[PDB]
């Protein structure tokens, strides 16, 4: 656990760009766009 | 070659490349008033000196790892990489720690750098590590290494972030270079002599006059006018001069003959300029320039030597003293000497 | 134990509750089935 926190943190990319970054906020706003996108057949494999 | 002891005055710099130009800022703490550190620009010196004097730090001591967290659960030494270093500021003498709070939105995740008061804890430590594969952990620091600090407690790297007006260093995990340009090697500060970047006033032998502005009645305008005066301003905070050097490293050495450096009134913050079509006053920071600001001390009045002494990169020679040396004035442009005058006719001379 | 309040510190720092609160707060319909390839 130890080793991997600190790779984790060592590597920031590995964190989801909605979540960790300069750009989007976090897990609600990721999650809220993640269920429109579902919800939305235009962003898929048509 | 040089080694990095304990107990010696050091300067964090670090390079920024931003806007497709390269920078040199410092790190700098005001101390009191404020707890978080800020950034100084030790480049651009030729119009805007750095304020040196709140960007040096000095290492009190040298643990390692297992040293520190049983310390924690409970000399003249040498740097080594991996150990834990306590930056203690030489001016504030608080200690340099990493804050909890968040003050840069552009970063949800780090934290801020300041200065706090007790060294309990792990956030006053920072460990040192190398920039480069050639020097690995255990080995002796020397002067220009390329360090990282890491936080002891958040495990997060003393980071150069970048904002539109939020130039604040901070804990995150991006590794930045530091480099330490030595002031003081702490070694035998010769007692009696003239040091750098100390704060100090002139006397005259016969005359128990020191050089002064007026005091806080008049306006700003009136204390920009420099004068001589004595009685109670023998020891007054307004009779203060410091001697800033022009140098970034081995600033507070021993200050030799001829070499150039302003002085900085520490009650005005500005230094003695000297416009031609005038004399000497006091201007701000913003446009100090360094032919115009720069001054020297010479043991006699001629000219014999001038474009002698280039540069010395170490602490120097105890050369001058306090009591006696009979220091004169002398610029780096004009070349003048220090006289003075009876600007009060008869009429008021009586008065002040 | 020192080490471990540190890695819950950094946890905590990295993911924020009230985020959580709301994720976790969203009340997904119940439903003639429908497809379970969503929330």
């Amino acid at each position: 656990a130890n080793v991997v926190v600190r790779l984790l943190i060592r590597r920031p990319e590995c964190f989801g760009p909605a979540l960790r970054g300069e750009g989007g906020n976090g897990l609600l706003a990721a999650m809220e766009e993640a269920i429109k996108i579902a919800e939305d057949p235009s962003r898929d494999g048509p | 070659i040089q080694f990095l002891r304990t107990d010696d005055e050091v300067v964090l710099q670090c390079t920024a490349t931003i806007h497709k130009e390269q920078q040199k800022l410092c790190l700098a703490a005001e101390g009191f008033g404020n707890r978080l550190c800020f950034l100084e620009s030790t480049s651009n010196s030729k119009n805007v000196p750095p304020d040196l004097s709140i960007c040096t730090f000095v290492l009190e001591q040298s643990l390692s790892v297992r040293a520190l967290q049983e310390m924690l659960a409970n000399g003249h030494r040498t740097l080594l990489y991996g150990h834990a270093i306590l930056l203690r500021h030489s001016y504030s003498g608080m200690y340099l720690c990493c804050l909890s709070t968040s003050r840069s939105s552009t970063d949800k995740l780090a934290f801020d750098v300041g200065l706090q008061e007790d060294t309990t804890g792990e956030a006053c430590w920072w460990t040192i590590h190398p920039a480069s594969k050639q020097r690995s952990e255990g080995e002796k620091v020397r002067v220009g290494d390329d360090l990282i600090l890491v936080s002891v407690s958040s495990e997060r790297y003393l980071h150069l972030s970048y904002g539109n007006s939020s130039w604040h260093v901070d804990a995150a995990f991006q590794q930045t270079l530091w480099s330490v340009a030595p002031i003081s090697s702490g070694s035998e500060a010769a007692q009696g002599y003239l040091i750098g970047g100390d704060v100090l006033r002139l006397l005259h032998g016969h005359m128990d006059e020191c050089l002064t502005v007026p005091s806080g009645e008049h306006g700003e305008e009136q204390r920009r006018t420099v004068h001589y005066e004595g009685g109670a301003v023998s020891v007054h905070a307004r009779s203060l001069w410091r001697l800033e050097t022009l140098r970034v490293a081995w600033s507070g050495s021993h200050i030799r003959w001829g070499q150039p450096f302003r002085l900085r009134h520490v009650t005005t913050g500005k230094y003695l300029s000297l416009m031609e079509d005038k004399n000497l006053l006091l201007m701000d920071k913003e446009k100090a320039d360094v032919k115009s600001t720069a001054f020297a001390f010479r043991s006699s009045k001629e000219k014999l030597d001038v474009g002698v002494r280039k540069e010395v990169d170490g602490m120097g020679t105890s050369e001058i003293k306090y009591g006696d040396s009979i220091c004169y004035i002398q610029h780096v442009d004009t070349g003048l000497w220090l006289t003075y005058q009876a600007v009060d006719v008869k009429s008021a001379r009586m008065g002040s | 134990k020192g080490e471990a309040i540190r890695i819950r510190s950094i946890l905590r720092s990295l993911i924020p509750l009230g985020d959580l609160v709301g994720v976790i707060s969203i009340a997904f319909q119940m439903p003639e089935p429908d497809m379970s390839a969503g929330f």
